[PDB]
């Protein structure tokens, strides 16, 4: 969960920062999980059209996951001395020999993690009604005053309770 | 393939008897020995020109390139496909008795 | 109508043929009783060549359906 | 007298009528006979079994079945050396038939009458003579 | 053994046998008596090389008698069936005279004779050798010669000198 | 021990270190299902038909042989195949395959005899083999370059499928 | 050969050694089963039955339901499914209540302490399965026709 998360933190920021050339024009001006909707629409069977992100992503992911599937099983009952999430992803030398790291990594590591979690989710949240963005959102300290519009996400559901019981500013 | 014909697993087919399916030898000679005389061709609609066999693999060709759609009732893939999957079953089933029971 | 032929001597050769093949056959295959010279007798022979009239019919008639006569 | 474990049961091929999950919690039954021959006999729970030359022994679950085998050896075979006992869980072996050495039907002395009543059936109690008393029906 | 090397020796063949390459994939010879497999090898073998002479020679002469066919194959259908059944019953007394007696597998070499012999001569190995490799190159060129006949409707030396037109059906 | 490939996963058992292209790969345990031997055979088959199949799309592309333009006029790869289904060229081909397969049968059941090695017909005419120390690299070089080509074939057929030109051609032009 | 055997040894027994009963390929599956396999405690076999069992519950109450030609069929099918799932873990608490004595041991199924867990992670994973599956369908319209979005 800390390590998707980091991830997931960097890259919002990141795409505000700047886009890889040639995908504002497919996508529009889309900033967070819209960009999700959005490259889904122009997939086949999510959608119609031309273009697979979404899936490929999901697919390599996919396949990473059934691997680590199996030593999470084999961890679990005990047959493996894997500690856990030792996969041995060390290229650059840092462990000084380990892939799994000295306990002073580790706890940056899961710490790290857990304020990424955090933060990730903030900027979920901050996105589905101000609709800015982490680093236009930071730059409003003072937030409602001005919104910037937010095509709808594919769970539209739960943003239903914010007019009729919330106070609804945005 | 549970086991081929060779003493890899320790397979049983019951309790404490030990017995090997020739699954690779007999599903093997079985599909071949099946589709060479069904290749005989017959100028019959259902067949259309070709054996059973080929006009079982061509039904299954026309009918995946629709491939969400699948054979209406009167589609021939139907009646090729049962007659075809029929004499495989016999003679995969004669072709283990032959082969497991006869051992030659 | 599957297409049947008048007798000529091809009909007779077909069925000549047959009757000595399924009598080579019942010497070969008769379980119960000088290749055809042992124990070879009238049931045996009326055997042989009363299977040598069905297949010879069917052999005829399948010749005359597809076109070889 | 104590049942032998170790007695060869007679030939068999197994079946579905033999003893169930009541035979190994409550209580099983065995027999042995003696057998002159290496014969064929039928099973009470099924089929067909193969009794060996010399000692035989089976486990059955009802006491009637072992009884109707015996029955069954006596009639064809005339076997008459047949030996039935009652086996608990917890390895306790009873020796129930013939229970003194010798048959029912033959007369023994030591046997004491149980459910022997002095008088004939017609002259037992009316229900209502003995209603809300606990005096027998039996005289 | 030495013919499909990646398949094991047949071991009821020796180099002894006059056309021993140790090709033996389906172990019929383990089947089957060798000495009958013998005897049938070059006896179909003698039958098919006359018959690539027999599908040669109608084309250039042919009996006066008889019906050309428009083919040496097809010739069978033009000539009276008698004279085909004439053929057959004089093959099969001839296998008679020659089998003396014998015309099941237990019954023949029980003589102590030799499949290929008939008493016609003795021959050297090489010789034997020579006889049963060109009757299986004849039997094979029977079959390729009967088709090419069947489906061109023309004689082989006629395709062969003309159009060499690929065999179609 | 760990799997040399997947360093978390622990070591295929049936999987061995003297096997040709051995890289303890077998995540998902596919070896308990099936023999090993068999499978072994199979990655070998399959690996001679891939390579020829990726050399033969950028051969085909390279040049064709003579006449064969007439026939077959605009077709590059998939196509060429129905028109000479048609002109029997692929009902040749698979005759004759099929004949070398019917004696493959025998061979694959000498290797689960265990008598004959997974994937040796014992080809080798020009006597590459003979140092013995060679024969090891080659070896490993055949199941390595068939691997490659089971992912180029599959590849390029599928370049092919979307951009109709052929590998070489859409090299040139994508 | 012969493929019919008396069970365990045993030719009085009321069982036979068949290839359905005692094959090899039987044997494996019976022993992976979560009821049967070891290493398992109680509870996980009941996680793991229970996330199987309430996962295909949602189906047929959503699809055949009275509410399925309305837009809260799924809604309907989760609750229904939820119910039957409430209604048979009372089956098995009144089950356990009756069929167990109260004995220290707690690692096995068939005691006391063992089925209340087992009750314990049915329950969990039944709700866990139902919801997933409520997921999946809600969000994807493969599932929610048969297949039927295709054509
Ligand atoms: C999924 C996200 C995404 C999307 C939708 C696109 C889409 C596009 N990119 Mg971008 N790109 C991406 C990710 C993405 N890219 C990433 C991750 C990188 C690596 C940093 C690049 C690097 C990149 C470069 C360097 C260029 C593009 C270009 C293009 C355009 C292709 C023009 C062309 O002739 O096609 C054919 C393109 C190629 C065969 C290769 C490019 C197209 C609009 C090109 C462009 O703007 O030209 C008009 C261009 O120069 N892209
Ligand atoms: C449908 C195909 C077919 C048929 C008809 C036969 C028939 C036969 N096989 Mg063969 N066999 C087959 C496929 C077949 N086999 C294959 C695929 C293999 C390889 C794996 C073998 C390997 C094999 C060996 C190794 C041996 C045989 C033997 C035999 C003979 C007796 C044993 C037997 O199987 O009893 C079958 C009995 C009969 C077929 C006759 C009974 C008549 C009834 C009507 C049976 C009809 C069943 C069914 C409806 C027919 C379907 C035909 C078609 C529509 C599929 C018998 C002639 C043995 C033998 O005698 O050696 C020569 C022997 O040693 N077979
Ligand atoms: C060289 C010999 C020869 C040839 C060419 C034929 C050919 C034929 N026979 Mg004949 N037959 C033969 C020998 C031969 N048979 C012998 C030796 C016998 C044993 C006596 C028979 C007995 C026989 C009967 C009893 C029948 C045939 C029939 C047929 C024909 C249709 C079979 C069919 O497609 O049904 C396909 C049906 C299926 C169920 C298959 C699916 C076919 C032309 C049938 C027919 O219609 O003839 C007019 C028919 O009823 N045959
Ligand atoms: C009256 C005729 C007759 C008789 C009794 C024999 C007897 C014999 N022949 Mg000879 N043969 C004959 C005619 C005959 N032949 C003719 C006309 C030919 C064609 C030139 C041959 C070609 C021939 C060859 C090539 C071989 C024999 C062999 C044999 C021996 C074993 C097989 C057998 O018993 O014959 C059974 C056969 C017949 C009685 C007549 C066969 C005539 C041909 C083959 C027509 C076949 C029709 C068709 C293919 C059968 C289809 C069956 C089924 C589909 C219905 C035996 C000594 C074999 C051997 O080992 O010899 C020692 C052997 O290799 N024969
Ligand atoms: C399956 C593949 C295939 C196909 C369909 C063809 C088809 C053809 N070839 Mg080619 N050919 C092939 C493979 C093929 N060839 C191979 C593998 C070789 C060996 C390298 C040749 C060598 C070859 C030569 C040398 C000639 C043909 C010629 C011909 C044509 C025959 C015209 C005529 O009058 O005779 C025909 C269109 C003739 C032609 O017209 O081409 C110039 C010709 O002379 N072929
Ligand atoms: C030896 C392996 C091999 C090689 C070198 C290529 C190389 C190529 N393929 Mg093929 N391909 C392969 C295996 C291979 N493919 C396999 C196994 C599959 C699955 C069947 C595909 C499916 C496939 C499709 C569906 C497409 C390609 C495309 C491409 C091209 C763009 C590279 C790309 O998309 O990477 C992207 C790499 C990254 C994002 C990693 C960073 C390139 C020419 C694309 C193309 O332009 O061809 C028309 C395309 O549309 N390939
Ligand atoms: C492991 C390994 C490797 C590697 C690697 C990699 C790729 C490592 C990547 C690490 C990363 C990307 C870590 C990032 C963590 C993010 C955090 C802690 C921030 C959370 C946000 C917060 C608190 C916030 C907020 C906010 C709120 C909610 C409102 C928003 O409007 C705005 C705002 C931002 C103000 C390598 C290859 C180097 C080799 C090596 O041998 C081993
Ligand atoms: C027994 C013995 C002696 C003797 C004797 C006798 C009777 C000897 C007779 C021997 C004979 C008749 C031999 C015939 C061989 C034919 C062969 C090898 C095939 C050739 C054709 C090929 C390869 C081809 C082809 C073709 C194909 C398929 C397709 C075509 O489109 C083209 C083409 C034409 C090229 C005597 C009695 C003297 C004495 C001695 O004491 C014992
Ligand atoms: C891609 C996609 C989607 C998406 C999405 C995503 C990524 C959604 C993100 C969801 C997340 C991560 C939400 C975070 C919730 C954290 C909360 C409520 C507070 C936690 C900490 C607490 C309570 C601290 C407690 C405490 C503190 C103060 C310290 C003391 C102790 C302690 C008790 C620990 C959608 C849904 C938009 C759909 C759309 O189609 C596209
Ligand atoms: C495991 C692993 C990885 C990986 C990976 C992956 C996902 C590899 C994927 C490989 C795949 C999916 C290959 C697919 C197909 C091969 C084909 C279709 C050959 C087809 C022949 C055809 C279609 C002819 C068809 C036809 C013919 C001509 C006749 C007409 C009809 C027609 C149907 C057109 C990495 C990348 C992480 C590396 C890592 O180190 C290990
Ligand atoms: C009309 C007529 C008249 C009277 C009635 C009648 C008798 C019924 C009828 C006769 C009809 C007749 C006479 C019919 C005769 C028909 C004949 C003689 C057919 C020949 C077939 C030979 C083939 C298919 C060769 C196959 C070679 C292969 C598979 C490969 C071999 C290979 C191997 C083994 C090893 C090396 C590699 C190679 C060399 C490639
Ligand atoms: C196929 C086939 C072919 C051959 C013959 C055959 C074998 C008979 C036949 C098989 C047929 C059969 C019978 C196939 C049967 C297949 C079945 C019933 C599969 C059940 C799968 C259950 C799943 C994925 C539950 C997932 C729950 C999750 C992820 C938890 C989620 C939750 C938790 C608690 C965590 C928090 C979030 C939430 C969401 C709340």
């Amino acid at each position: 969960h800390g390590r998707v998360a980091m991830l997931a933190a960097a890259g919002a920021i990141v795409q505000d920062i700047f886009t890889f050339p040639g995908v504002k024009s497919v996508i529009g001006d889309v900033k967070m999980t819209s960009v999700h909707d959005k490259f889904l629409s122009m997939e086949a069977g999510s959608g119609k059209g031309d273009m697979a992100a979404m899936h490929q992503l999901l697919l390599w992911l996919g396949l990473l996951e059934i691997a680590t599937s199996v030593a999470i099983i084999q961890s679990f009952k005990g047959e493996t001395s894997r500690g856990p999430g030792e996969f041995g992803f060390d290229p650059l030398n840092f462990g000084k020999g380990n892939s799994a790291g000295s306990d002073s990594y580790k706890l940056k590591e899961i710490k790290n993690g857990r304020l990424a979690m955090i933060g990730i989710g903030g900027m979920v949240h901050h996105y589905l009604l101000t609709g800015k963005g982490p680093l236009q959102f930071l730059g409003g300290i003072p937030n409602y005053k001005s919104c910037v519009s937010h095509p709808d996400s594919l769970l539209p559901w739960l943003f239903k309770a914010v007019g009729p019981v919330l106070p609804k500013i945005c | 393939l549970s086991v081929v014909a060779q003493s890899k697993s320790d397979f049983e087919i019951s309790d404490g008897t030990p017995y090997t399916l020739n699954v690779p030898l007999v599903g093997a000679a079985s599909f071949i020995g099946w589709v060479v005389p069904t290749l005989l061709p017959s100028q019959i609609a259902l067949y259309g020109g070709k054996g059973l066999s080929t006009a079982f693999f061509a039904s299954i060709g026309t009918n995946l390139a629709k491939f969400p759609a699948p054979p209406g009732m009167t589609d021939p893939f139907w009646l090729l496909c049962f007659i075809w999957h029929s004499g495989l079953f016999a003679t995969m089933i004669l072709g283990s008795i032959g082969y497991n029971g006869y051992a030659g | 109508v599957p297409q049947t032929v008048a007798w000529s001597a091809k009909t007779g050769a077909v069925m000549v043929l047959s009757n000595i093949l399924c009598i080579v056959a019942g010497r070969y295959v008769i379980q119960v009783k000088s290749g055809s010279f042992a124990g070879f007798g009238l049931p045996e022979l009326l055997a042989s060549t009363s299977l040598g009239h069905i297949v010879g019919s069917g052999a005829i008639l399948g010749l005359s359906y597809v076109g070889v006569l | 007298e104590t049942l032998n474990l170790q007695i060869p049961s007679p030939t068999f091929e197994g079946s579905t009528g033999g003893w169930l999950r009541a035979a190994e919690v409550e209580e099983k039954y065995a027999i042995t006979w003696t057998s002159p021959k290496e014969q064929v006999f039928e099973m009470p729970t099924g089929g067909a079994a193969i009794m060996r030359q010399g000692e035989n022994l089976l486990y059955l679950a009802r006491k009637e079945q072992c009884l109707a085998l015996a029955t069954q050896v006596k009639n064809s075979f005339k076997i008459t050396d047949y030996k039935v006992y009652r086996i608990f869980p917890s390895g306790e072996v009873q020796y129930l038939h013939p229970k003194d050495g010798v048959f029912p039907e033959k007369v023994n002395a030591g046997r004491v009458g149980v459910g022997n009543v002095s008088h004939s059936i017609g002259k037992n109690l009316n229900p209502a003579q003995i209603k809300f008393t606990s005096k027998s029906f039996n005289g | 053994n030495l013919a499909v090397p990646f398949l094991k020796a047949p071991a009821k063949l020796d180099s002894s046998m006059p056309g021993y390459a140790g090709f033996d994939p389906l172990g019929c010879s383990d089947f089957y008596d060798v000495k009958w497999l013998q005897e049938a090898e070059i006896k179909n073998g003698r039958v098919a090389m006359l018959g690539v002479v027999g599908l040669l020679v109608p084309e250039f002469f042919h009996l006066p008698m008889y019906t050309a066919g428009a083919t040496p194959y097809e010739s069978y259908t033009t000539v009276p069936a008698f004279a085909l059944i004439q053929i057959f019953l004089g093959c099969g007394a001839v296998e008679y005279f020659t089998h003396k007696g014998k015309i099941s597998p237990d019954n023949m070499f029980d003589g102590g004779r030799v499949p290929g012999e008939f008493g016609w001569g003795k021959a050297d190995m090489t010789m034997q050798t020579k006889e049963i490799k060109n009757g299986r190159l004849a039997m094979l060129a029977f079959g390729g010669i009967l088709h090419q006949q069947l489906f061109t409707k023309m004689g082989t030396i006629a395709h062969l000198t003309g159009g060499f037109k690929p065999l179609t059906f | 021990a760990m799997s040399e490939s997947v360093p978390f996963l622990k070591k295929p058992e049936a999987l061995d270190s003297s096997m040709a292209g051995y890289a303890g790969f077998d995540p998902l345990g596919l070896s308990s299902i099936a023999d090993i031997k068999f499978l072994q055979e199979s990655e070998i088959k399959h690996c001679r038909i891939a390579m020829l199949a990726a050399a033969g799309s950028i051969a085909q592309d390279i040049f064709t042989f003579p006449g064969v333009s007439k026939v077959v006029g605009t077709a590059k790869m998939t196509g060429v195949h129905d028109v000479l289904v048609k002109q029997g060229a692929m009902g040749q081909i698979l005759l004759w395959t099929s004949f070398l397969e019917v004696f493959g049968t025998i061979a694959l059941l000498e290797t689960l005899d265990g008598k004959r090695a997974p994937g040796d017909f014992k080809f080798d005419p020009l006597g590459f083999s003979k140092n013995a120390e060679t024969a090891k690299r080659y070896q490993l070089s055949e199941i390595k370059n068939g691997r490659l080509a089971m992912l180029a074939t599959g590849g390029m057929v599928h370049g092919y499928f979307i951009t109709g030109k052929g590998p070489l051609e859409l090299l040139t032009n994508f | 050969s012969q493929f019919i055997k008396p069970y365990n040894d045993d030719p009085f027994v009321g069982n036979l050694a068949t290839p359905v009963s005692t094959s090899s390929f039987t044997k494996s599956l019976l022993s992976n089963l979560p009821a049967y396999r070891a290493g398992l405690s109680p509870l996980l076999r009941g996680v793991e039955i229970g996330l199987t069992h309430g996962y295909f519950l949602v189906g047929p109450f959503y699809k055949l339901g009275p509410l399925r030609n309305s837009d809260v069929a799924l809604l309907s099918g989760f609750f229904s499914a939820l119910g039957l799932i409430v209604i048979l873990v009372a089956c098995l608490t009144i089950y356990g209540v009756v069929s167990f004595e109260e004995t220290e041991a707690k690692d096995q199924l068939q005691t006391a302490k063992g089925w209340r867990q087992f009750t314990s992670g049915w329950l969990v994973g039944s709700v866990g399965g139902a919801s997933f599956a409520y997921i999946l369908i809600s969000n994807i319209p493969f599932l929610q026709t048969a297949g039927m979005s295709m054509l």
